[PDB]
């Protein structure tokens, strides 16, 4: 059911800085105390970030093209932003994949999917029970289904400090879909904090679909409803970075090459 | 054996390890057509 | 997936759960993660 509500408003595309984020581990190989170069599809430094200040008068869920991997972020409280829709033509003829939670565990399904105009998590504000998870309406010519390990999870609305900051990299490569993950508690008013947060190689998916367009999946509070929490989107680029490992085996600094002449001097 | 098919009408070539299934009414200028209209076919084709 | 010739010893690492190899400075392995729950350095220069 194309359950599209009324108050769906978009901002004037608030621009933010990608200051030092999107840096992750390019491989599953330890090193230590080195200055390692790599030419790989990374987020640039400093660049423009399309902010989605999703508030109770701004229901941010448009269609966004993928365009060679995205960087994604979510300043949230109690895990609102579960669910991504990755499709080709975003409709019933599209061999698309859906990435959700059943409040217990990650469920990822790739099939032909009649995509309604606004499916949603009918999440109650005091309770947070996904009763109307109507996402799997129909299923035909289906291909893939994966369930991860179950772990602790919150659903409903909270407030306070910016305890939950999710930073993800969703990267297409050779038919594989790479999904990278890293976490850090922060405290901003409403903007992206500066600082680097390393990611980790969680998921490699062997699907091989025409990843062109994507959307996110929200929790409409029980009439939609949100909180004082927002989320950010940026585009990657085929560039070349230098990483400075420590003695412990952790990224402590990253330097772009294609940014500034000082930066190419540093990585040269 | 007319049970197996292939596709020969794609707007562009492929990235590696990628699979097209959807029977789109192929027309060289977008154009959702009704085959058998002109330049509006099905990309599916048998083997024999 | 690795062959070679060397002298083995226990490590001093802060190794990662997903990592498996060491490639210490420039494709020189020097530390591996055993498939039966250990982490050993690799002095592949036995003596020469």
């Amino acid at each position: 059911r194309c359950t599209t509500f009324d108050d769906v408003q978009a901002p004037n595309y608030t621009q933010h800085t990608s200051s030092m984020r999107g840096v992750y581990y390019p491989d599953e190989i330890f090193r230590s105390d080195t200055l390692y170069l790599t030419q790989d599809l990374f987020l640039p430094f400093y660049s423009n970030v399309t902010g989605f200040h999703t508030i109770n008068h701004t229901f941010g869920n448009p269609v966004i093209p993928f365009k060679d991997g995205i960087y994604f972020a979510a300043t949230e409280k109690s895990n609102v932003v579960r669910g991504w829709v990755f499709g080709s033509t975003m409709n019933n003829k599209s061999q698309s994949v859906i990435i959700i939670n059943n409040s217990t565990n990650v469920v990822i399904r790739a099939c032909n999917f009649e995509l309604c105009d606004n499916p949603f998590f009918a999440v109650s504000k005091p309770m947070g029970t996904q009763t109307h998870t109507m996402i799997f309406d129909n299923a035909f010519n289906c291909t893939f289904e994966y369930i991860s390990d179950a772990f602790s999870l919150d659903v409903s609305e909270k407030s306070g400090n910016f305890k939950h900051l999710r930073e993800f990299v969703f990267k297409n490569k050779d038919g594989f879909l790479y999904v990278y993950k890293g976490y850090q508690p922060i405290d901003v008013v409403r903007d992206l904090p500066s600082g680097f947060n390393t990611l980790k190689p969680i998921f490699k998916l062997p699907l091989g679909i025409n990843i062109t367009n994507f959307r996110a999946i929200l929790t409409a509070f029980s009439i939609w409803g949100t909180s004082a929490a927002a989320y950010f989107v940026g585009y990657l680029k085929p560039t070349t970075f230098m990483l400075k490992y420590d003695e412990n085996g952790t990224i402590t600094d990253a330097v772009d090459c294609s940014q500034n002449p000082l930066a190419e001097l540093k990585c040269s | 054996n007319y049970n197996y098919k292939y596709r020969y009408l794609r707007h562009g070539k492929l990235r590696p390890f990628e699979r097209d299934i959807s029977n789109v009414p192929f027309s060289p200028d977008g154009k959702p057509c009704t085959p058998p209209a002109l330049n509006c076919y099905w990309p599916l084709n048998d083997y024999g | 997936g690795l062959t070679g010739t060397g002298v083995l010893t226990p490590s001093s690492k802060r190794f990662q759960p997903f990592q498996q190899f060491g490639r210490d400075v420039s494709d020189f392995t020097d530390s591996v993660r055993d498939p039966k729950t250990s982490e050993i350095l690799d002095i592949s220069p036995c003596s020469f």
